[PDB]
């Protein structure tokens, strides 16, 4: 069971997918979208 | 941006010295797949 | 760890790539204190006697 749940939805290029993993760095991870260093959750992604 | 590289078998070497290195130029480029490091983390390279 | 110097880790690695190195130095230095405090506790008993 889960206390609260937030699904975050967005689009990016295929190469920039690895930046969404927690504690990464890159133009997305620096100033578009960022997970905390002790993130808990799942990054689910598919070619669109 | 050398015109033509060496072969892996005959691999080239350059001594880089007495100059300022701004690896953030390299890391801020989109051009690379691969930028993986083994005794430093790339964002710290500029502080050193 | 990649250095014996705590700052030479923290000045070469980011806040995740460092934690594994730092935990090595914590584990080693802490077991160094547990050794010393065991030696001195046991030694204390000799001086008490």
């Amino acid at each position: 069971c889960f206390t609260n749940v937030y699904a975050d939805s967005f689009v990016i290029r295929g190469d920039e997918v690895r930046q969404i993993a927690p504690g990464q760095t890159g133009k997305i991870a620096d100033y578009n979208y960022k997970l905390p260093d002790d993130f808990t959750g799942c990054v689910i992604a598919w070619n669109s | 941006n050398a015109t033509r590289f060496a072969s892996v078998y005959a691999w080239n070497r350059k001594r880089i010295s007495n100059c300022v290195a701004d690896y953030s130029v390299l890391y801020n480029s989109a051009s690379f797949s691969t930028f993986k490091c083994y005794g430093v983390s790339p964002t710290k390279l500029n502080d050193l | 760890a990649i250095s014996s110097v705590l700052n030479d880790i923290l000045s070469r690695l980011d806040k995740v790539e460092a934690e594994v190195q730092i935990d090595r130095l914590i584990t080693g230095r802490l077991q160094s204190l547990q050794t010393y405090v065991t030696q001195q506790l046991i030694r204390a008993a000799e001086i008490r006697a």
